[PDB]
Parts: C-alpha cells; sequence; structure tokens
C-alpha cells in the first residue's frame, strides 16, 4: 500500500514563480530514484525526466531554460519550480519512484550500453491550470 | 489511432518507427480516472502479478516495427495503450508515441 | 553505403594466459644472451 499526497493553489497567474511539492511513503529518497511525467489533457504523456542527489540531476534537454528541482532530506520532500509559467503548461503532472535497466551490445570498455528507465508504481497527481 | 476488437479474439498493435538498431521496447497503459501502471518491463521480460499471457517481439530485429499481441480479449482491457522505444541509435525520446486506444464492444 | 547493424569498433580477441605462457619462454631464454622483473616492454617512439 503506497499513497502520496500533492499540492498547488489551482489557480495560478502568469508569469509567476510556481512551485509544486511531493512527498514520500515510507521509501527514503537516498536509496531511490524520482521522476516527473507532465501529461496533456487527452493527450499522450510527456516525460520531464528523472532527478536525484548527489550528481543524478539531469533536466529534460529540450526545455533546460526554467526547470529546477530540489530536493529536502531533513522534510522527505521533493520541489518542482517553473519560473515564468504559459498557457501550455495547463497540464495534470505526476511524481512518482523509477527503476533502472541495463543492456550490453557490444564491447564492455567501448560504452555500447544505455540504462532503460521504467516506472513500476504511478503517482496520483495534482491538476494545475492558468487563467486570469 | 482507434482499435475495435470484439471480446475473445486476437488483437495486434502497432506502435514505433522502423527498426534502424536494437531496442528495449517499455509497454504501458492508462486507465480513465485512475493512474497509470506497468505491463511489460523489458523487450519480453515480465514483472509479478500478471501471467505469461503477454508477449512481445525481442529487440533484435533490424528494419521491422515493433509490435504487441493480445489474445482472448476481455472486459478488462479496455484501456490506452502506450509504447516506449529505446534506440541506441537516437537520444532517449522524452515523449511517447501514438497511443492506440483500444474499445471492447 | 551506410550502417544497419550496431555501432561496434573493430577489436582483436586474443585469450589472457597465453601472451604470458609465451612470456615466460622469450624471457627465460632472454637470460641467457642477456643480462637476467628487469624486462621492460615499451611502446614505440613514433614517426
Ligand atoms: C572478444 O572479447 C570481448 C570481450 O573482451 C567479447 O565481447 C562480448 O560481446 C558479446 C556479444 O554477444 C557480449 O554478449 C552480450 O552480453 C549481454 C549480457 O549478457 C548477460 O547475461 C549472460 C547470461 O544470459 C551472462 O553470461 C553475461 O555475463 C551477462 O550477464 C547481452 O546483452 C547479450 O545477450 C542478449 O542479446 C543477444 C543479442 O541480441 C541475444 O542474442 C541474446 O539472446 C541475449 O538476450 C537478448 O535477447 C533476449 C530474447 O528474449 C532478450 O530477453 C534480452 O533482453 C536480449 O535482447 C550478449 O550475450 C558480451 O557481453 C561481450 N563481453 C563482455 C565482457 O561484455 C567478444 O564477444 C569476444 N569475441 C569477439 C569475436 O570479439
Ligand atoms: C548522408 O547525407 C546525405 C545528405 O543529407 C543523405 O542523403 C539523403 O538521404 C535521404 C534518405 O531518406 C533522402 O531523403 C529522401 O528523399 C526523398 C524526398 O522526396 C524521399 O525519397 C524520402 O522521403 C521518404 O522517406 C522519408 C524518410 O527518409 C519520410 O519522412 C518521407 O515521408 C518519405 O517516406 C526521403 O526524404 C535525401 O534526399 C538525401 N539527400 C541528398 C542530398 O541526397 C544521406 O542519407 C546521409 N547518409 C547517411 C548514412 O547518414
Ligand atoms: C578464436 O577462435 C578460435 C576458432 O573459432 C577458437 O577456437 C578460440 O577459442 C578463439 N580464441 C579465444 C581466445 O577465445
Ligand atoms: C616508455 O618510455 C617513455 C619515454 O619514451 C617513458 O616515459 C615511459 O615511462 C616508458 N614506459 C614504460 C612502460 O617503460
Ligand atoms: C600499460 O598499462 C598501464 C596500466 O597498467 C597503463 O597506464 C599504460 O598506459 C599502459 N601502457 C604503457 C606503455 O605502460
Amino acid at each position: 500500500q503506497v499513497h502520496l499526497q500533492e499540492s498547488g493553489p489551482g489557480l495560478v497567474k502568469p508569469s509567476e514563480t510556481l512551485s509544486l511539492t511531493c512527498n514520500v511513503s515510507g521509501t527514503l529518497v537516498r536509496d531511490n530514484y524520482w521522476s516527473w511525467i507532465r501529461q496533456p489533457l487527452g493527450k499522450q504523456p510527456e516525460w520531464i525526466g528523472y532527478v536525484h542527489d548527489s550528481g543524478d540531476t539531469n533536466y529534460n534537454p529540450s526545455l533546460k531554460s526554467r526547470v529546477h528541482l530540489s530536493l529536502d532530506k531533513s522534510k522527505n520532500l521533493v520541489s518542482l519550480r517553473l519560473t515564468g509559467v504559459t498557457a501550455a503548461d495547463s497540464a495534470i503532472y505526476y511524481c512518482a519512484t523509477t527503476k533502472h535497466g541495463r543492456r550490453i551490445y557490444g564491447v564492455v570498455a567501448f560504452k555500447e550500453w544505455f540504462t532503460y528507465f521504467y516506472m513500476d508504481v504511478w503517482g496520483k497527481g495534482t491538476s494545475v491550470t492558468v487563467s486570469s | 489511432t482507434f482499435v475495435s476488437v470484439a471480446p475473445g479474439q486476437t488483437a495486434r498493435i502497432t506502435c514505433g518507427e522502423e527498426s534502424l538498431g536494437s531496442r528495449s521496447v517499455i509497454w504501458y497503459q492508462q486507465r480513465p480516472g485512475q493512474a497509470p501502471s506497468l505491463i511489460i518491463y523489458n523487450n519480453n521480460d515480465r514483472p509479478s502479478g500478471i501471467p505469461d499471457r503477454f508477449s512481445g517481439s525481442p529487440g533484435s530485429t533490424f528494419g521491422t516495427t515493433a509490435t504487441l499481441t493480445i489474445t482472448s480479449v476481455e472486459a478488462g482491457d479496455e484501456a490506452d495503450y502506450y509504447c516506449h522505444i529505446w534506440d541506441s541509435r537516437r537520444p532517449t525520446n522524452w515523449v511517447f508515441g501514438e497511443g492506440t486506444t483500444l474499445i471492447v464492444l | 553505403g551506410a550502417i544497419i547493424g550496431d555501432i561496434r569498433k573493430a577489436h582483436c580477441n586474443i585469450s589472457t594466459e597465453q601472451w604470458n605462457n609465451t612470456l615466460t619462454q622469450i624471457v627465460d631464454k632472454l637470460r641467457e644472451q642477456f643480462g637476467n622483473k628487469t624486462i621492460i616492454f615499451n611502446q614505440s617512439s613514433g614517426g
């Protein structure tokens, strides 16, 4: 039994430094990897990426402009912040864990392997919309 | 991208582009009003909690396309299916493919 | 034309113990013609 709680003001003004929070359930953040998924209403989901402390802070290459992920070990909380929200940001978000997976197709010393990630579990999420 | 299959029959789902290089396909499902879940976590390996009814193609194919075969469609199969390709040629794609909404009569 | 396989550079496969097997042989014989692990194998300077 895994459950989580999110937050959000519901209505977000344009061009505002929106902040989002996501808690944990039992599993600590040090020994786990978290990922965020953005899905437009009725369309295919879009993957923001994965964030982890101590180096593994890779973000989405397509945007790489205003995304900022932070972690709070004391509070066991992970925060997602965007600066300068637009009208196309109205979508459902999901914070959930992920599991690694390895595949080798060549020489062990010549970098013929890419790690692939699959999300065993998914979060409940919270609706975010922008209006005037 | 809508597929109509009668209950108890076989179904084929086509997703992804041509098989230029090796793939590690990941299969996902979306339930209306409910959180997603997982079915297949590798090219052919599957997790616990699901029987061996599901099947998939290996990643050692060149020039082909990833496909999913479903047999004995039940009432609980009504969900949107998504595919996630993982190629060694192209970088990691952060956008999923054309989701196939499989509807059951 | 193009590549339709996998990006894997050419490589050669020699066993790991064979090179030591032949090493001890030439080494032991080298102790006769040349003064007797003082044997050093170094790459060529180049050119
Ligand atoms: C010269 O020397 C070099 C090393 O110095 C050596 O390189 C080796 O290349 C081979 C190429 O085949 C590499 O072998 C691959 O290794 C991985 C990992 O194998 C793991 O699992 C096996 C047990 O199953 C263990 O023994 C091993 O240690 C590892 O833990 C695999 O990716 C490869 O096998 C899969 O892919 C193959 C190609 O697609 C498939 O034919 C095969 O079935 C395997 O499974 C695939 O299909 C399955 C279908 O169901 C699917 O489920 C799987 O997901 C997957 O798609 C393959 O064995 C080997 O790793 C290299 N060496 C090292 C140290 O990494 C050269 O071969 C050697 N010779 C020459 C001539 O150069
Ligand atoms: C090396 O670089 C050269 C120069 O860029 C490159 O040659 C290009 O090859 C592609 C192969 O697809 C050619 O593109 C095709 O051209 C025509 C356009 O009318 C059509 O035959 C093709 O369209 C079909 O295929 C596309 C996918 O490739 C589909 O998107 C499309 O809907 C159609 O089904 C296709 O566009 C292109 O013309 C040449 N360019 C030149 C200048 O010759 C070559 O591929 C590169 N080689 C390598 C190994 O990278
Ligand atoms: C090289 O190939 C030969 C012939 O197939 C084989 O007998 C031998 O074991 C190979 N060498 C190594 C080091 O594996
Ligand atoms: C090889 O010689 C170079 C100088 O040409 C020297 O710097 C290097 O240490 C030598 N290597 C070995 C393994 O003896
Ligand atoms: C020999 O191997 C060592 C590591 O053992 C490596 O640093 C070095 O570059 C290699 N070549 C030479 C000429 O020593």
